[PDB]
C-alpha cells in the first residue's frame, strides 16, 4: 500500500461506495 | 545542463520525484490539480446529494429531498449577496459548515476550485508536452473550453446582478440558464453564437466524416475479416488510402483534403474557433449586449400589422418566458404577479 | 416631466414596479405601500381585475 | 506490476474488501439514516420545510447578516 | 563588420554590453518566493476589500465614499 | 441605419479580400 | 430621428470590448508562452 | 463491344473519369437537387406572404418581403392542407399554391430525395473506387436528422406547417415552440445527441492536436509545417506511439487508443450514433413521446409542491405554450 | 436596398463555391 | 549582419488558403450584414 | 493470484451495479419525488 | 515560404526593425487618438451639461481628457457650463492636435529605424552577433515606469504642479477637476476614495524606482534565466502580453 | 482596528500556509 | 445622391486599383 496508484482509486472509490450506501438508504425514505 | 555543474537541491529532488512514471502523472501542476479538481468534483456530487437549495432558490435541488441524477444541481447563491466569494471564514458564512451549505457557498466553492482545476488540467497538458518533447497543440485547443468555463461562469455573473444569475451546477439547472438566454437575451440570434453552432457542429461533421473517411479508405494488410487486428503501431507506413480518399471526396463533395497535417489543424480549428466566438457572444451578454431585435423590421412591424415573421414570433415567445419565468425564477424580485397581466394567446 | 404619483377611488398611494435590468418588455403594475398589487395594464381586459 | 489482472482476480485481495466495502456502504446508510447528513449539510426534512411564520419560500434578501437571518429562517 | 556608428549608439553602449551575464545557482529566489507571496497577499486583501468578502472601519466601499 | 451599413459591409467585402488577392497573384506569378 | 430603442453606455462600450479583448489576449498569451517554451520543437519532432 | 446507345449512356454514368461522379444513384440526386435549389433560392428571394397556421393570417418570409438573411425564410405549408400533396397542378392557381405553402412541400420532398440519393451515390463511388462502403452509413445520421424535421414530425403531428421552416429565425421558431410541446432538453435522446456533438468537437480538437502536434520535423520554422506533408507519399507524417504515449500519460494507460483503426473507427461511430439517437428522439416526440416529465415531482410531508429546477423549466414551457400560434388555438387542449 | 445587397452577397458566396469546386489547384501526386 | 536584410522573407498564400480567406469573409459578411444593417 | 476468475468477478460486479441501478429506478417510483 | 499569419516574425531578430514597427505602432494609435478627439469635437453638442452630457451623445475619448483634467476647449465653451476665457494650448483640440504631430514625428522616427538598422548597439561586443540584454532593458524600462509613475502621483493627481483629477459628490450632481489629498490609510485602499490615486500611484513608483535600480544592479541566474528563457523575446511578449 | 472580518482572513491565510505545508510534507513523505 | 456619391465614389475607387494591385503584383512576382 501507500503507494499513488492506491491513493488515486482510493480518493474516489471510498467517497463513490460511501456516497452509493447513502443514496441506497435515501431511496427507501418515505415521505 | 548547459556544460554547468548544477548543485542538486531540494527543487532538484522534488522535480525528479514529480517527473516519474506511474499510473497517474502529477508534475508541478499535480500540486494544484490534483486537490483542486478532486474538491470541485467532490463539492459537486456532495451537492447533489445532501446540500439542498431551499434557502438560495426555494428549490430542492439534491437526492435527498426526493431529486433524481437529472434534477439535483449544486445552486448558485442568492441575488442578495452579489458577487460575493462566500468564503467559509468570510462575513457571511462566518466559520459556520452547516449554515456555509445553505447560503449558497458551495457553489462558490465548486465554480472558482472548477476553474483552478482547468488551469491545473492545461498546466499538466503544458508540463507532459514539454516532458515526452511534442507540441502543445491539445492544450492549445484545450485553452477554448476554459475560456468557455470563464465568460460563462464568472464573466456573465460578474458582469450582471450577482451568482445568482451563474449557472448552477446541474442538468436541469443548465436547462433553465439556457431557456433564460432563450428568454431574456434571445441567445440564438446572437452571430456569436451562431458561430460557436457552426463550429460544433463543423467539428462534429469532421470528426464522423475523418472517421469513417480513415476507416472506409483502409489498405488490406489482412488475412483476416477484422481490419482492427491487421494494424502494427511500429511502422513508417499508412494504413488508408490518402489518394483515394481524396478522390473519393472530390468526386462526391467538390473539394478535399490533401494534406493530412492541414486536415488534423482544420479539424483542431473549427471548434477552437466555434468556442471562442461563443464566448465572446457570452461576454457579449454579461452586460446586456444583447443583439435581441432587429430595430428596423421592429418599426416595420409597429406601423404595420399585417407584417408577421419568424422573428416576430421569437419576439412574442421570448416576452413569454420572461413573463411566466420572472415569478417563479427570480424570488428576490417578489413579484407577485396576476394573472390578467401574464400574457397569453387564443385559449390553450 | 415631474414625478407621477399615483391613487385610487379610496386614495391609497399606489406605485409602478420599476423595470429591472434583465427585462425589456415588463408589465406595468401599480402595488400600493403594503406591497399588494392593486392595479395594472392587464393583457386580458376580460374577466380582469 | 500489479496490471489489475492479479489483483481483481486474488483471494487475498478480496479477503479484506469482503468487509471494507460493506462497512462503507452500511457507515453510508447510516449516515443518512440517523438524521446526520440532515445535521451537517443543513438540508431539511421532509415535516419542517415550511414553518408556521412562513409558508413560502425562503428569501435570503441580504449579506453582511445571512448568518443571523438564515439562522431565524430554518427550521430551528 | 560593425554597424552604423553613432554618439547615442557609442553612449548607450554599456547598457546593452552582457547579453548573457547571469549569476551562478539559484540567485534571488528565495525573495522571488517572498516578493510574490506578499504580493499575492496584497492582491488578495484589494480583491475581499473591494468585493465586500472584508470589512474595516474606515472603508465604506460605496459612493457615499465620495462624502 | 440604411446605407453607413453598406458603406460598411462595402469596406468589409473588398478591403481583406482586395489584400488576399494581392497575396494569391503574388504566388500564383511565382510558378 | 431617433429609433426608440435603448443604447449602451460608453461605459458600458468599453468595459464589452475591453473583456472581449482580455479574452482574445489570454488566447495570446496562451500561444507566446507555448511558443516560447516549445521553441525547438516548432518545426516537428526529433523522431530520436 | 460498347456502341450501342444505352451502353455508352451506362458507361458514361458509370464513369469515374467525370469530375463529379454522377452514377444511377446520381442521375436521381442531380435533378431533384438542382429542382430543390432553384425553387429555394427563388422562393427565399421573391416569395409571397405564407398562410402558416391556417388561419389567414400570412407570414412573409422572402427578403423582397421585407425579411434579412437571419429572419429570411421559406415559409411552412398551410396547416389547412396538412398532409395532403399539395403540386402545383393540384393547386388552380400559382397564386394560391404560393399562399399555402407549395413550395415548403416542393422543396422538402426533392430534398429528401436528393439526401437519399446523395447517401446511395457515397455508396455507388465507394463501390467504384474498390473502398469499404459505410461512408454512407456514417452520412445516414444527418439524413436521419433531416428526415426527422422535414417529414417525419409533420406526420406525427399530422401538418407539414409542423416542420422545420425552410430559414434561421424558423429553425429558432421550430426549436421554440417543440420545447414547449415536448420539452426535449428533458429527454435522454437528446441529451445522447448533445453528448454526441460536444464529444464530437472534443475528439475533433484531441485528434487534430494529437496528429498536428506530433508531426515528424521535415520543415524550418520559416515555412509552413503543411509544405512538410506530400501528398500521395507512403511514409508516415506523424508519430503514432509518441502521440498514444502522450495521450496514456495525460488521461489513462490502459484506457487509451493504440491502435489508430480502433480510434478512427470510435471517432467515426460516436457522434454518428449519437446523432442517431437524437434523430429518433425527435421521430418519437412526433408520435407525441416526449421528454422526463418532473413537474411536481418533490412533495413535501404535508402534500405541498416544492419546486425544482424542471418546474422552472415548466414555468418556460409555459412562457412558450401560451405564447406559440397564439391565435391559432380556439379551445385549451394542445391535441394537434 | 438591403435586399439587392443580401442578393449579391449570396450569389458572391455561391460564386465563390462554384469556383472552389471546379476550379481548385490539382493534387500534384509527385 | 550586412547591407541587405538577411531576414528577408517571402510571403505565401496558396489558393486553397485564397480559397478559404474568401468563403471567410463571404460568410461572415453574409451572417453581420442582418445585424450591421439592424 | 489468479485463484478466482476474472470473468466471473466481473459478472458478479455488473450483476451488482445492475442491481444497484434498478434499486435506484425503483426508488422513483416510491417515496419522495415520486408525485405520491 | 512565410504564411499570412506569419509575417511580422521577419522581424524578431531584428531589434531597430523592431523599434521601427513598435514606432510605427505607436504612431497609429496617437493619431487615432488625435483624430478621435477632432471627430467627437465636431460632432458634440455642449448645449447641455446637464440633459445631455457627453455620455448621452457617446463620447468615448472625452470623459478621458476630461477625467484627467482636460475640461476647457477652443471653442469658448467649458463642460461645466461656464465660459473659457483663455482656454490656452491644452484644451481638447489642442491635445488632439499634440497627439497628431507627435503622430507624425513618431512615424518619421519609424522611417529612419527602418532605414538604419543596423547599428551596432543591437550587436553585443563579446562575440559580435545581434542581441538585447533584455534583462538590463527592463530594469530601464522599470525605473523610467518608476519615475513617470512617481511624477504622475506627486505632482499632476496632488495639485502641486499639476490640475488634478475629477472628484464629485457621491451622488454625481456638480462634478469639476481638483487636487486630491493622498490617503496613507486603509480607505486609501477603498476603491471610490478619489484620495488612493496618488497615494497609489507614489508609493508604486517609489517601489518601481527601487526595483528598476536592482533590476539595473543585479544579474538573473542560469535556473531563471534557461527556464523563463530570458534571452528570448517571445518569453517576454508572453509575459507582456499576460 | 482589528474587525472579525479581518481576523478571520488572517485566519484563513494561517491556514493557507498551513494546508500549503501540509501538501510539501505529504510530497516529501513520498 | 448624398451617399449614392458615396457608393459611386467607394467603387470607382476600388474596382481600378484592385486591377491594377492584381496585375502589378504578378509583374513583380516574377523577379
Ligand atoms: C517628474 C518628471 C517630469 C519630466 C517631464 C516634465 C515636463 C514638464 O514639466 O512640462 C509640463 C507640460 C506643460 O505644462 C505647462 O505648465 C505651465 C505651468 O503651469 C502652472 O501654472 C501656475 C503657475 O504659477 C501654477 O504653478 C500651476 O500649478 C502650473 O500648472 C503652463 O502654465 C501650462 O500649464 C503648461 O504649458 O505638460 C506636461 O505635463 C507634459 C508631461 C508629459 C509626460
Ligand atoms: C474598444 C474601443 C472602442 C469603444 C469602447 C468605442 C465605443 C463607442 N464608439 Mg467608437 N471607435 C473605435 C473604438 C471604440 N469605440 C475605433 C478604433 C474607431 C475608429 C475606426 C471608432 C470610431 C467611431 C465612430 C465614427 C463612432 C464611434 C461611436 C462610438 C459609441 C457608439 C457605440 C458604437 O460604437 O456603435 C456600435 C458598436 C458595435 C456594433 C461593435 C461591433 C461589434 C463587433 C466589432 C463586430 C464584429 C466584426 C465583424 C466580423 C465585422 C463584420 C461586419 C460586416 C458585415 C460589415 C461608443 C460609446 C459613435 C459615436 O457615438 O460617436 C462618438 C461614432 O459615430 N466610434
Ligand atoms: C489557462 C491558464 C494559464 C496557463 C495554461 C498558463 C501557462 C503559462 N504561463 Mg501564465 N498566467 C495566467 C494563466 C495561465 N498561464 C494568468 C491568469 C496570469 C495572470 C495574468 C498569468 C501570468 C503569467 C506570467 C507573468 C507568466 C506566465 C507564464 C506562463 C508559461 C510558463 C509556465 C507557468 O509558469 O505557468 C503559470 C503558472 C500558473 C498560472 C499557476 C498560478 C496559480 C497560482 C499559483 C494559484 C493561486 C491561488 C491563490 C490561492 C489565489 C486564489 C484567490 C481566490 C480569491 C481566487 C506557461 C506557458 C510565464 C512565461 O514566461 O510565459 C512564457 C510568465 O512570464 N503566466
Ligand atoms: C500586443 C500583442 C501581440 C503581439 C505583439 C503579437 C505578435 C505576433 N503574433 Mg500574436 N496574438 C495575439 C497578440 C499578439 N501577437 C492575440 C491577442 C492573439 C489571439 C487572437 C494572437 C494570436 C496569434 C496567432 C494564432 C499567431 C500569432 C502570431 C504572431 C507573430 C506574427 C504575427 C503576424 O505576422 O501575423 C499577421 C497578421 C495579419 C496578417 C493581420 C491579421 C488580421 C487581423 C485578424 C485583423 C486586423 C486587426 C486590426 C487591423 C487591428 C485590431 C487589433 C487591435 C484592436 C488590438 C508575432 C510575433 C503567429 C505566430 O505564432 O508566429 C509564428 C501566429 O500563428 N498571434
Ligand atoms: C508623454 C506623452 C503623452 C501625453 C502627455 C499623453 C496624454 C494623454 N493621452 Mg496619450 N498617448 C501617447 C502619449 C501621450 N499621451 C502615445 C505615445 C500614445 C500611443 C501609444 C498615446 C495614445 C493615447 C490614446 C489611445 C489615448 C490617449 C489619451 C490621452 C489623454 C488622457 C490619458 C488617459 O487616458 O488617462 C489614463 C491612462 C492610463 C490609464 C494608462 C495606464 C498605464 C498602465 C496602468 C501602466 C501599467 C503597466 C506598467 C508597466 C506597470 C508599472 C510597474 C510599476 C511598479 C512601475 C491625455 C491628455 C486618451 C484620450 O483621451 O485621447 C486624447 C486616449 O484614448 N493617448
Ligand atoms: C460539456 C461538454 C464537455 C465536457 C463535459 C468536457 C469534459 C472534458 N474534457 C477533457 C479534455 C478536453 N476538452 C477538450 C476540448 C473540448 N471539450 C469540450 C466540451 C467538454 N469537455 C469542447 C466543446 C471542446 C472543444 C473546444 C480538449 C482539447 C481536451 C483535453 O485535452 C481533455 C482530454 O483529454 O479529453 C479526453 C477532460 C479533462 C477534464 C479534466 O480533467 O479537467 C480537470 C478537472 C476539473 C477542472 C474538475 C471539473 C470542475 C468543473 C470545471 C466545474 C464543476 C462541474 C462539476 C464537477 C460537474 C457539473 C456537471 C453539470 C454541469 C451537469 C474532461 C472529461
Ligand atoms: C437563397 C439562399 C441561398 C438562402 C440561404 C440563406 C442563408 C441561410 C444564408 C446563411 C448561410 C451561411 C453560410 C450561414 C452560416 C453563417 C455562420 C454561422 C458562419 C460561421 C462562420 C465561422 C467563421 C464560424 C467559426 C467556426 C468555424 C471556423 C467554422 C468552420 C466550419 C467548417 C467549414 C467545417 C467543415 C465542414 C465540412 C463540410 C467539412 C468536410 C471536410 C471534408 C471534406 C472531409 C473529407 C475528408 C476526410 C478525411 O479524413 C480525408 C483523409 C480526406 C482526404 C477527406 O477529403
Ligand atoms: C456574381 C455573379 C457570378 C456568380 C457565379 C455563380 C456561378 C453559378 C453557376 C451555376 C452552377 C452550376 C454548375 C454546373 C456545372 C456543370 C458542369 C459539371 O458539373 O462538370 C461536368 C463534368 C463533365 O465531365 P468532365 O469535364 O470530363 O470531368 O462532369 C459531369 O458531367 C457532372 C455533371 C454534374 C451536373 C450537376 C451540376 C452541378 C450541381 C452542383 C451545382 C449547384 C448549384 C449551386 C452552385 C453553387 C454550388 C456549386
Ligand atoms: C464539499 C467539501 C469538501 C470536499 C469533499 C470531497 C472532495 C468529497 C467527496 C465525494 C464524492 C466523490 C462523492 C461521490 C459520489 C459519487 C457517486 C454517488 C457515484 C455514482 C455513479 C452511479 C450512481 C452510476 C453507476 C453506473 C451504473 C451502475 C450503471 C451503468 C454505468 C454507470 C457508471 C452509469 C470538504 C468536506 C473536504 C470540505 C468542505 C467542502
Ligand atoms: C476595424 C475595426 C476595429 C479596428 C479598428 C482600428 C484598428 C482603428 C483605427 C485607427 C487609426 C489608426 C486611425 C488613425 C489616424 C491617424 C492619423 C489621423 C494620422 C496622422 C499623422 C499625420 C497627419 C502626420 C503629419 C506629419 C507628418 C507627415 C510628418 C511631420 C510631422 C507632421 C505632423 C507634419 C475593431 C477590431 C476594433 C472593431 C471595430 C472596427
Ligand atoms: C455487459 C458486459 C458484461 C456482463 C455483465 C453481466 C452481469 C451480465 C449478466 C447476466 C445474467 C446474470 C444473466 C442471467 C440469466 C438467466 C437466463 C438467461 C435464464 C433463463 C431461462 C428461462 C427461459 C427460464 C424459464 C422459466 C420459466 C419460463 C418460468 C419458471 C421456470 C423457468 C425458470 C425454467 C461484463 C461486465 C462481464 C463484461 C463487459 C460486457
Ligand atoms: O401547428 Mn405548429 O404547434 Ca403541433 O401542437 Mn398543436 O399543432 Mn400547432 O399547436 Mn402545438
Ligand atoms: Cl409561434
Ligand atoms: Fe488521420
Amino acid at each position: 500500500i501507500f503507494t499513488v496508484r492506491w491513493l488515486a482509486i482510493h480518493a474516489i472509490a471510498v467517497p463513490t461506495i460511501f456516497f452509493l450506501g447513502a443514496i441506497t438508504a435515501m431511496q427507501f425514505i418515505q415521505r | 545542463i548547459g556544460t554547468y555543474q548544477e548543485k542538486r537541491t531540494w527543487f532538484d529532488d522534488a522535480d525528479d520525484w514529480l517527473r516519474q512514471d506511474r499510473f497517474v502523472f502529477v508534475g508541478w501542476s499535480g500540486l494544484l490539480l490534483l486537490p483542486c479538481a478532486y474538491f470541485a468534483v467532490g463539492g459537486w456530487l456532495t451537492g447533489c446529494t445532501f446540500v439542498t437549495s431551499w434557502y438560495t432558490h426555494g428549490l430542492a435541488s439534491s437526492y435527498i429531498e426526493g431529486c433524481n441524477f437529472l434534477t439535483a444541481a449544486v445552486s448558485t447563491p442568492a441575488n442578495s449577496l452579489g458577487h460575493s466569494l462566500l468564503f467559509v471564514w468570510g462575513p457571511e458564512a462566518q466559520g459556520d459548515l452547516t449554515r456555509w451549505f445553505q447560503l449558497g457557498g458551495l457553489w462558490a466553492f465548486v465554480a472558482l476550485h472548477g476553474a483552478f482545476g482547468l488551469i491545473g488540467f492545461m498546466l499538466r497538458q503544458f508540463e507532459i508536452a514539454r516532458s515526452v518533447n511534442l507540441r502543445p497543440y491539445n492544450a492549445i485547443a484545450f485553452s477554448a473550453p476554459i475560456a468557455v468555463f470563464v465568460s460563462v461562469f464568472l464573466i456573465y455573473p460578474l458582469g450582471q446582478s450577482g451568482w445568482f444569475f451563474a449557472p448552477s451546477f446541474g442538468v436541469a439547472s443548465i436547462f433553465r440558464f439556457i431557456l433564460f438566454f432563450q428568454g431574456f437575451h434571445n441567445w440564438t440570434l446572437n452571430p456569436f453564437h451562431m458561430m460557436g453552432v457552426a463550429g460544433v457542429l463543423g467539428a462534429a461533421l469532421l470528426c464522423a466524416i475523418h472517421g469513417a473517411t480513415v476507416e472506409n479508405t483502409l489498405f488490406e494488410d489482412g488475412d483476416g475479416a477484422n481490419t482492427f487486428r491487421a494494424f502494427n503501431p511500429t511502422q513508417a507506413e499508412e494504413t488508408y488510402s490518402m489518394v483515394t480518399a481524396n478522390r473519393f471526396w472530390s468526386q462526391i463533395f467538390g473539394v478535399a483534403f490533401s494534406n493530412k497535417r492541414w486536415l488534423h489543424f482544420f479539424m483542431l480549428f473549427v471548434p477552437v474557433t466555434g468556442l471562442w466566438m461563443s464566448a465572446l457572444g457570452v461576454v457579449g451578454l454579461a452586460l446586456n449586449l444583447r443583439a435581441y431585435d432587429f430595430v428596423s423590421q421592429e418599426i416595420r412591424a409597429a406601423e404595420d400589422p399585417e407584417f408577421e415573421t419568424f422573428y416576430t414570433k421569437n419576439i412574442l415567445l421570448n416576452e413569454g418566458i420572461r413573463a411566466w419565468m420572472a415569478a417563479q425564477d427570480q424570488p428576490h424580485e417578489k413579484l407577485t404577479l396576476p394573472e390578467e397581466v401574464l400574457p397569453r394567446g387564443n385559449a390553450l | 416631466l415631474g414625478h407621477a404619483s399615483f391613487k385610487d377611488q379610496e386614495g391609497r398611494e399606489l406605485f409602478v414596479r420599476r423595470m429591472p435590468t434583465f427585462f425589456e418588455t415588463f408589465p406595468v403594475v401599480l402595488i400600493d405601500k403594503d406591497g399588494v398589487v392593486r392595479a395594472d395594464v392587464p393583457f386580458r381586459k376580460a374577466e380582469s381585475k | 506490476e500489479r496490471p489489475f489482472s492479479d489483483i481483481l482476480t486474488s483471494i487475498r485481495y478480496w479477503v479484506i474488501h469482503s468487509i471494507t466495502v460493506p462497512s462503507l456502504f452500511i457507515a453510508g446508510w447510516l449516515f443518512v439514516s440517523t438524521g446526520l447528513a440532515y445535521d451537517v449539510f443543513g438540508s431539511p426534512r421532509p415535516n419542517e420545510y415550511f414553518t408556521e411564520d412562513r409558508q413560502d419560500a425562503p428569501l435570503i434578501t441580504d449579506r453582511f447578516n445571512a448568518l443571523e437571518q438564515v439562522k431565524k429562517l430554518s427550521a430551528q | 563588420e560593425p554597424g552604423i556608428v553613432t554618439p547615442l549608439g557609442t553612449l548607450l553602449r554599456p547598457l546593452n554590453s552582457e547579453a548573457g551575464k547571469v549569476l551562478p545557482g539559484w540567485g534571488t529566489t528565495v525573495l522571488m518566493a517572498v516578493a510574490i507571496l506578499l504580493f499575492a497577499v496584497f492582491l488578495l486583501i484589494i480583491l475581499e476589500i473591494y468585493n465586500s468578502s472584508l470589512i474595516l472601519d474606515g472603508v465604506t466601499n460605496s459612493w457615499e465614499s465620495l462624502a | 441605419v440604411n446605407i453607413l451599413g453598406l458603406t460598411a459591409t462595402a469596406l468589409f467585402i473588398i478591403i481583406p479580400t482586395s489584400f488576399l488577392l494581392i497575396l494569391y497573384v503574388k504566388t500564383a506569378a511565382s510558378e | 430621428q431617433s429609433d426608440g430603442v435603448f443604447r449602451s453606455s460608453p461605459r458600458g462600450w468599453f468595459t464589452f470590448g475591453h473583456l472581449s479583448f482580455a479574452l482574445l489576449f489570454f488566447f495570446g498569451h496562451i500561444w507566446h508562452g507555448s511558443r516560447t517554451i516549445f521553441r525547438d520543437v516548432f518545426a516537428g519532432i526529433d523522431e530520436d | 463491344e460498347n456502341t450501342s446507345l444505352w451502353a455508352r449512356f451506362c458507361e458514361w454514368i458509370t464513369s469515374t473519369e467525370n469530375r463529379l461522379y454522377i452514377g444511377w444513384f446520381g442521375v436521381i440526386m442531380i435533378p431533384t437537387l438542382l429542382t430543390a435549389i432553384s425553387v429555394y433560392i427563388i422562393a427565399f428571394i421573391a416569395a409571397p406572404p405564407v398562410d402558416i397556421d391556417g388561419i389567414r393570417e400570412p407570414v412573409s418570409g422572402s427578403l423582397l418581403y421585407g425579411n434579412n438573411i437571419i429572419t429570411g425564410a421559406v415559409v411552412p405549408t398551410s396547416n389547412a392542407i396538412g398532409l395532403h400533396f399539395y403540386p402545383i397542378w393540384e393547386a388552380a392557381s400559382l397564386d394560391e399554391w404560393l399562399y399555402n405553402g407549395g413550395p415548403y412541400q416542393l422543396v422538402v420532398c426533392h430534398f429528401f430525395l436528393g439526401v437519399c440519393c446523395y447517401m446511395g451515390r457515397e455508396w455507388e463511388l465507394s463501390y467504384r473506387l474498390g473502398m469499404r462502403p459505410w461512408i454512407a452509413v456514417a452520412y445516414s445520421a444527418p439524413v436521419a436528422a433531416a428526415t426527422a424535421v422535414f417529414i417525419i414530425y409533420p406526420i406525427g403531428q399530422g401538418s407539414f406547417s409542423d416542420g422545420m421552416p425552410l430559414g434561421i429565425s424558423g429553425t429558432f421558431n421550430f426549436m421554440i415552440v417543440f420545447q414547449a410541446e415536448h420539452n426535449i432538453l428533458m429527454h435522454p435522446f437528446h441529451m445522447f445527441g448533445v453528448a454526441g456533438v460536444f464529444g464530437g468537437s472534443l475528439f475533433s480538437a484531441m485528434h487534430g492536436s494529437l496528429v498536428t502536434s506530433s508531426l515528424i520535423r521535415e520543415t524550418t520554422e520559416n515555412e509552413s509545417a503543411n509544405a512538410g506533408y506530400k501528398f500521395g507519399q507512403e511514409e508516415e507524417t506523424y508519430n503514432i506511439v509518441a502521440a498514444h504515449g502522450y495521450f496514456g500519460r495525460l488521461i489513462f494507460q490502459y484506457a487509451s487508443f493504440n491502435n489508430s483503426r480502433s480510434l478512427h473507427f470510435f471517432l467515426a461511430v460516436w457522434p454518428v450514433v449519437c446523432i442517431w439517437l437524437t434523430a429518433l428522439g425527435i421521430s418519437t416526440m412526433a408520435f407525441n413521446l416526449n421528454g422526463f416529465n418532473f413537474n411536481q415531482s418533490v412533495v413535501d410531508s404535508n402534500g405541498r409542491v416544492l419546486n425544482t429546477w424542471a418546474d422552472i423549466i415548466n414555468r418556460a414551457n409555459l412562457g412558450m405554450e401560451v405564447m406559440h400560434e397564439r391565435n391559432a388555438h380556439n379551445f385549451p387542449l394542445d391535441l394537434a | 436596398m438591403e435586399a439587392l445587397v443580401y442578393t449579391f452577397l449570396l450569389i458572391g458566396t455561391l460564386g465563390i463555391i462554384f469556383f472552389s469546386i471546379f476550379f481548385r489547384e490539382p493534387p500534384r501526386i509527385a | 549582419m550586412a547591407r541587405p536584410n538577411p531576414n528577408k522573407q517571402v510571403v505565401e498564400l496558396n489558393r486553397s488558403s485564397l480559397y478559404w480567406g474568401l468563403l471567410l469573409i463571404f460568410v461572415l459578411a453574409v451572417l453581420f450584414s442582418s445585424y450591421i444593417f439592424n | 493470484i489468479g485463484r478466482i476468475p476474472l470473468w466471473l468477478v466481473g459478472t458478479v460486479v455488473g450483476l451488482l451495479a445492475i442491481g444497484l441501478l434498478a434499486i435506484f429506478f425503483y426508488g422513483s417510483y416510491v417515496g419522495l419525488g415520486s408525485s405520491l | 515560404g512565410l504564411p499570412w499569419y506569419r509575417v511580422h516574425t521577419v522581424v524578431i531578430n531584428d531589434p531597430g526593425r523592431l523599434i521601427s514597427v513598435h514606432l510605427m505602432h505607436t504612431a497609429l494609435v496617437a493619431g487615432w487618438a488625435g483624430a478621435m478627439t477632432l471627430f467627437e469635437i465636431a460632432v458634440f453638442d455642449p448645449s447641455d451639461p446637464v440633459l445631455n452630457p457627453m455620455w448621452r451623445q457617446g463620447m468615448f475619448v472625452l470623459p478621458f481628457l476630461t477625467r484627467l483634467g482636460v475640461t476647457q476647449s477652443w471653442g469658448g465653451w467649458t463642460i461645466s457650463g461656464e465660459t473659457s476665457s483663455n482656454p490656452g494650448i491644452w484644451s481638447y483640440e489642442g491635445a488632439a492636435a499634440s497627439h497628431i504631430v507627435l503622430s507624425g514625428l513618431l512615424f518619421l522616427a519609424s522611417v529612419w529605424h527602418w532605414v538604419y538598422w543596423d547599428l551596432e548597439l543591437f550587436r553585443d561586443p563579446r562575440t559580435g552577433k545581434t542581441a538585447l540584454d533584455l534583462p538590463k532593458i527592463f530594469g530601464i524600462h522599470l525605473f523610467l515606469a518608476g519615475l513617470l509613475c512617481f511624477g504622475f502621483g506627486a505632482f499632476h493627481v496632488t495639485g502641486v504642479f499639476g490640475p488634478g483629477i475629477w472628484v464629485s459628490d457621491p451622488y454625481g450632481l456638480t462634478g469639476s477637476v481638483q487636487p486630491v489629498a493622498p490617503s496613507w490609510g486603509a480607505e486609501g485602499f477603498d476603491p471610490y476614495n478619489p484620495g488612493g490615486v496618488p497615494a497609489h500611484h507614489i508609493a508604486a513608483g517609489i517601489l518601481g524606482v527601487l526595483a528598476g535600480l536592482f533590476h539595473l544592479c543585479v544579474r538573473p541566474s542560469i535556473r531563471l534565466y534557461f527556464g523563463l528563457s530570458m534571452g528570448s523575446i517571445e518569453s517576454v511578449l508572453s509575459s507582456s502580453i499576460a | 482596528s482589528v474587525t472579525p472580518s479581518l481576523k478571520n482572513f488572517l485566519l484563513s491565510l494561517v491556514a493557507g500556509a498551513v494546508v500549503l505545508a501540509a501538501i510539501a510534507g505529504a510530497v516529501t513523505a513520498v
